């Protein structure tokens, strides 16, 4: 039950994300107005952390410099963070390795891959572990999966067929679709391997990606044996299915409530809308939780901190959400949109259905619908962007612009149009 | 609009029995009772008048015959027969025969039945929902290898893959485009389809259009996958066949049932051994020899012993009886154990009294008094 | 026998694709279109013929296609007298009469 | 021949004098009875759709279907043990669910019917004409009134909304959705559900169905959501003599928390609904039914979970009842919505009179 240590997966999904993720690490960019890395260290700590470490890679010293900053540096902490610094550029196959040469190692030992932040309650979680455990020797890792409204629909990354049983809760199949966007190889397989011994088989797709998993003893030691399992998902659960080590079980944990990783860009939208509203259970910003915050909850599903304004006569539709450092002009027409920390506003903006990051200037007669303006790249004099407009790293979007649905902006101060220099494309400007 | 279809035929797939060109099937004397006396007894349930009864080539007076003797109904049966089948399918060439007479919904039921489940509730459901097909499965014993496809999902109760394995296939064959749209099935490997049908007017230009019928099983039922294309109009809810989950035994005999049944039957059921005068309240009651018992009687879970008169009018719930009992004129009973020489009656509301041995119930008001021996 | 290639397939649902398929035509040396043709013959599925992989309705086992492929090979094609390799396509009255390169003789195939 | 017998839970003490009572699973009944009417009142008895409306309008179809269906007998005429059958079907109606003030009104119309043609007249002669009168009053006295009521709330708002909603009255859906579409303005609704049957969830789905901005509640969450919002609606069943509020479930708390706060309501009213009984009190009769409408936990209706409660009959020393029909103030909601486009609620029986 007690002594469990943390080890994350950091600075690993870069480049996933498909203009970000190149100058600094993966983890430190603000995710709800104020950085990611806090809300899965609170998650890690509510489940039960003795020490913290992660397998940091991408420039180390600004890592560092975060750590030296951060609440669980100084002795009044149950956990220090100490990150693991190794080797550039290294897949899950190659990380596991390296913590395995670093040695810090323990039994019932904590893995969770990327970043996550949700509500459902852990202990419970791990005393059902315990007991699976206790059960019998050939008992390995933890699966986290909840349900979703009934059709899949926004789903074609992870799309996961899984069929389960319900005695046992065991895996049996694993496949990912690209059906719903490019209807190609529409397939669906049932292994005969376990067909005749389980008798309750039940079909299913609709559940959500978590990729939180309580490992025991066995797994690193495997990861050792088979440098095949250079992945985690699609590899490894396969192997498992068809008995590589021969008759071992697997937990798949089954929850009413909603869970969800962090994954894509339109994923991480409604990641934060949900975070805003009250979908996960307590999950809130007003409580606060880094030191300088100082973040206040209001009605109408709203969220302000201090030095916060916004300026009378604004007819709106439903929940606004803005920073610190805010000055909000008079009469604009808004629904459903979220402005950053230090974004100024002048006068006469139309929005819908938006979120906006740190310090980013909403200017004189613009559109911002469905899309995305990252820190420092700021909207000037009428610009008109539609639904999926994603931006980076410092494009100063100046002089009138017209960029179409689900357009693409390059970030790092090259693979895709719209660079970082004056004026976005629509008439040829750059190097 | 309202009509009942009954089946009876032939059976040469069972194992032994049957040789003889005049012993049938119709007149099986297995346990002194035929077997189509549940069957009657469900159409007594029922109510109806215009129940049309079909027979194929062989046998055109014997089956006749059988129903007329024994025989309660004393209804107006009809019976045709139409001579075109030679035994390769039961009744889907008769159903391609005659169409315009029928008036509406109908409801079919073959001769091999052995039911203990509730009655009209299956038919209730049917109107209910308003569907084009309904049939039911039942689960194997516990007492002393794989089966067969079954398929089940329920938010409302419907079915998604139905064709049989005979000629099994090593793999689970189903379509995904069925799968797509309905994403929580479950395999089951317990059930078993027992002969229960439940169809609409609709489906009876369908057959004319394209004959397609096969075994009254492997297509009956069938087309009901509506995905990917579609090449056929529709006849003026989805087209798709129901099906519902129970519990108690109601098995069927077509392969391995001969021996199982009468077991089940002889250890339990409704119990005749002496004569009876006979709709009634009451459901399952237990009933003994040498007795002379009268109508409008009550039993509420009840079991006798040897010998027990019941005369004129009266309400049992709960109450046993032990060797040699008198029963005459008014008696109400409400939770009772009774020894021996007992003589109940007198026109009383009893609850929480117990009675001993050697009395005879007197009209008087008794509060908490257990009734002694001698006073 | 070696001349039949090992086929890495998976039973791939809602319809049977095949990527090995082009492999097998090159190596038993015989025309894809046949190969669907026979298919045809065998089940009752539509599909569309694309040029490398093929795109055939049907949701049907690796296992059943395998003894399928292993028909073709035996009954289907080659010689009892001989046990010979190279078999080619020629036309002689309406329905296909295969013929071997080894040698020279004629043989009926269409059950 | 048909036997009532073994009624569910405790009676407990007040309000014991109206028929809610038994033949929930069929067994056994009479012979030669049609079996249409039968399923109608069995699907009425298990709806949690329903609402004032297109019941009446149900019941009348059946009627009409009936009447198609009609055989006169080879011997006696049209109308001999025909009474006797109606009087058998309008018995086992009540039995299975209390006739309202439009079934009064209706089984008066059929009554008025039977008085015009009376023992006389052959088969498909008088039937033909029958059926075609009972559509063109169907025509008539219904859907034109329900047309009237739209293009009335089409003209009532002026400039800007906020509403606050409740009722599963199909008029007040088909208003709300004519708002939305063939108006285009800056619309906005804000839904109340109500637990004995489902209504809120109901509209939220039709809303859904059209795609709007909509916010959602339930009976006592109310207080906070005023913290801009104005406009409040409701949906009565049936209006009595007397001028009071003769309606079903939540409505009255709604109204009396929006006098409170400064913005009263607006119901909408039918020019047939209205009745010669005269009441003023919940116990004199009242829409009651079986205490299973209070068992479903959290989110939605069929969930069924073993853990605090799931007893009736076990549960000893306990007396559980609930209401269905209320009898809301008469001097709270300001405007109805009748036939004569708008007026106060001081007509009370202006119309039943009129005839």
């Amino acid at each position: 039950e007690d002594r469990l240590q943390a080890v994350v997966l950091t600075d690993s999904y870069e480049t996933r994300f498909m203009p970000l993720t190149a100058v600094k690490p993966r983890c430190l960019l603000p995710l709800a107005n104020v950085p990611l890395i806090e809300y899965t260290l609170e998650f890690l700590a509510k489940a039960g952390v003795h020490e913290v470490f992660l397998i940091c890679s991408s420039h180390a010293n600004q890592i560092n410099d975060y750590i030296e900053n951060s609440k669980w540096n100084l002795p009044w902490s149950p956990f220090k963070i100490t990150t693991i610094m190794s080797p550039e550029a290294r897949c899950t196959g190659d990380v596991m390795r390296d913590l395995d040469n670093r040695g810090i190692i323990t039994g019932d030992f904590i893995l969770v891959s990327g970043d996550v932040l949700t509500n459902i309650d852990f202990s419970k979680m791990l005393e059902f572990h315990k007991k699976m455990h206790l059960q019998d020797k050939d008992h390995i890792s933890t699966m986290c999966l909840s349900k979703a409204s009934t059709y899949p629909k926004t789903r074609t990354i992870e799309p996961a067929a899984f069929v389960l049983d319900k005695s046992t809760s065991r895996c049996i199949y694993y496949q990912d679709l690209p059906l719903p966007s490019s209807r190609e190889k529409t397939s669906i397989q049932i292994d005969p391997e376990l067909l005749d011994n389980v008798d309750e088989f039940v079909i299913r797709n609709d559940l959500i990606d978590c990729r939180i998993d309580i490992c025991t003893s066995h797994v690193p030691l495997i990861f050792q044996e088979n440098f095949d399992y250079q992945s985690l998902r699609t590899d490894f659960v396969k192997g498992v299915i068809s008995s590589d080590i021969l008759g071992k079980h697997i937990y798949a944990y089954l929850t009413d409530e909603y869970a969800v990783r962090v994954e894509s860009w339109q994923t991480y939208d409604t990641i934060s809308q949900d975070f805003l509203g009250r979908w996960c259970y307590p999950l809130v910003l007003d409580s606060n939780i880094q030191d300088d915050q100082t973040y206040s909850y209001e009605s109408r599903h709203i969220y302000k901190e201090k030095d916060v304004v916004l300026a009378q006569s604004c007819k709106i539709g439903k929940c606004t959400a803005i920073g610190s450092g805010t000055k909000i002009g008079e009469g604009t027409k808004i629904e459903n949109s979220v402005i950053g920390r230090n974004c100024q506003i002048g006068e006469n903006i139309r929005i819908k259905n938006s979120f906006i990051w740190d310090d980013c200037i909403i200017g004189n007669n613009s559109i911002i619908d469905h899309s995305l303006i990252a820190s420092n790249a700021t909207l000037g004099s009428n610009v008109r962007l539609n639904d999926g407009c994603i931006i980076g790293f410092n494009v100063k979007i100046d002089d009138n612009m017209d960029l179409d649905r689900n357009t693409k902006i390059s970030a790092s101060p090259q693979d895709l149009d719209d660079q970082t220099l004056a004026v976005s494309i629509v008439g040829d400007k750059g190097v | 609009s309202i009509q009942a279809f009954v089946f009876c035929g032939k059976g040469s797939n069972l194992a032994p029995m049957q040789h003889s060109t005049r012993l049938p099937k119709a007149l099986l004397p297995i346990g002194n009772r035929p077997m189509i006396e549940y069957v009657l007894d469900w159409c007594d349930q029922a109510d109806f008048k215009e129940i049309s009864v079909v027979a194929p080539v062989d046998e055109i007076e014997l089956i006749e015959s059988g129903l007329t003797s024994f025989l309660n109904s004393n209804h107006s049966h009809h019976l045709q027969d139409p001579k075109k089948i030679n035994f390769i399918s039961t009744g889907e060439s008769l159903q391609k025969e005659l169409l315009p007479r029928i008036n509406g919904d109908f409801v079919i039921l073959p001769c091999d039945f052995v039911t203990d489940i509730p009655p009209q509730v299956l038919v209730d459901q049917f109107r209910n929902r308003d569907d084009n097909n309904l049939a039911m499965t039942i689960y194997y014993k516990n007492s002393l290898k794989q089966q067969q496809f079954f398929t089940v999902y329920s938010e409302i109760l419907l079915d998604v893959y139905s064709q049989r394995d005979v000629t099994k296939t090593k793999y689970l064959q189903i379509r995904s485009h069925l799968l797509w749209n309905y994403p929580n099935l479950t395999v089951s490997t317990k059930l078993l389809n027992s002969f229960i049908y439940f169809c609409s007017f609709e489906l009876c230009q369908l057959l004319k259009l394209g004959p397609q019928s096969m075994s009254r099983q492997a297509s009956f039922k069938d087309p009901f996958t509506g995905n990917q294309q579609q090449q056929n109009p529709p006849t003026t809810i989805f087209i798709l066949p129901n099906e519902t989950l129970f519990i108690r035994a109601n098995n069927l005999n077509a392969y391995m049932d001969a021996n199982r049944f009468v077991l089940k039957i002889k250890s339990q059921t409704m119990f005749t051994k002496n004569i009876q005068i006979q709709a009634a309240i009451g459901a399952d009651a237990i009933v003994d020899p040498k007795c002379q018992i009268s109508a409008h009687s009550n039993v509420k879970m009840s079991v006798l012993g040897t010998q027990a008169n019941i005369g004129s009018r009266c309400r049992v719930a709960g109450s046993l009886l032990f060797p040699g009992v008198h029963l005459g004129d008014e008696v109400i009973l409400e939770n009772c154990i009774i020894g021996p020489m007992a003589k109940i009656g007198s026109k009383c509301k009893l609850s929480n009294c117990y009675i001993e041995g050697h009395y005879v119930v007197e009209p008087k008001n008794n509060f908490k008094g257990e009734t002694l021996a001698n006073v | 026998k070696f001349r039949i290639p090992p086929p890495v397939c998976l039973r791939d649902g809602k319809k049977t694709i095949f990527s090995n398929i082009q492999d097998i035509a090159e190596k038993l040396h015989r025309s894809p279109e046949h190969l669907i043709q026979y298919l045809f013959a065998e089940l009752g599925t539509s599909g569309s013929v694309d040029g490398k992989r093929l795109v055939i309705k049907g949701k049907f086992q690796s296992k059943q296609m395998e003894n399928v492929l292993r028909r073709y090979i035996l009954e289907y094609v080659t010689c009892k007298t001989c046990k010979s390799i190279n078999t080619e396509l020629k036309r002689e009255n309406r329905l296909f009469f295969m013929v071997c390169k080894s040698c020279g003789s004629t043989r009926s195939v269409s059950s | 021949p048909g036997i009532s017998s073994v009624i569910p839970t405790v009676l407990e003490q007040s309000f014991d004098n109206s028929s809610l009572i038994s033949v929930k699973e069929l067994l056994l009944n009479k012979d030669l009875i049609h079996p249409s009417i039968l399923l109608l009142t069995s699907h009425l008895a298990h709806y949690k759709i329903v609402g004032s409306i297109p019941r009446c309008i149900a019941m009348l179809e059946v009627f009409q279907i009936v009447i198609k269906d009609y055989q006169t007998p080879k011997g006696t005429t049209l109308s001999r043990n025909l009474t006797s059958y109606l009087s058998h079907q309008i018995d086992l109606l009540k039995k299975a669910r209390p006739l309202s003030v439009t079934m009064g009104n209706a089984i008066r119309w059929l009554k008025q019917e039977i008085s015009l043609i009376d023992p006389s007249t052959p088969d498909k002669a008088a039937k033909k004409d029958l059926c075609e009168k009972i559509g063109q009053f169907a025509k008539e006295k219904i859907e034109l009134a329900d047309q009237l009521i739209i293009d009335n709330a089409s003209t009532q708002i002026e400039e800007s909304t906020t509403i606050v909603t409740y009722g599963s009255s199909k008029v007040l859906t088909e208003l709300l959705l004519h708002n939305a579409i063939s108006l285009k303005k800056n619309i906005k609704v804000i839904v109340v559900d109500s637990r004995p049957l489902f209504e809120g969830r109901k509209m939220a789905e039709t809303l859904r169905n059209a795609g709007v901005n909509v916010m959602y509640a339930l009976i006592t969450s109310l207080d906070t959501i005023f913290n801009d919002v104005d406009y409040v609606f409701l949906g009565a069943h049936s209006i009595l003599s007397n001028g009071f509020l003769y309606s079903r479930a939540g409505t009255a708390m709604l109204a009396m928390s929006a006098k409170r706060r400064n913005i009263p309501v607006l119901v909408c009213c039918e020019s047939l609904k209205f009745s010669q009984r005269v009441q003023l009190d919940s116990v004199t009769f009242n829409e009651l039914a079986d205490p299973n409408d209070l068992v479903n936990i959290d989110y939605e209706n069929p969930v069924e979970r073993r853990g605090n409660k799931g007893a009736l009959l076990n549960q000893f020393i306990k007396e559980r009842k609930f209401e269905k029909k209320k009898l809301a103030m008469e001097n709270k909601p300001k405007g109805n919505k009748i036939g004569g486009k708008k007026g106060s609620e001081g007509e009370s029986k202006d119309a039943s009179n009129e005839e």
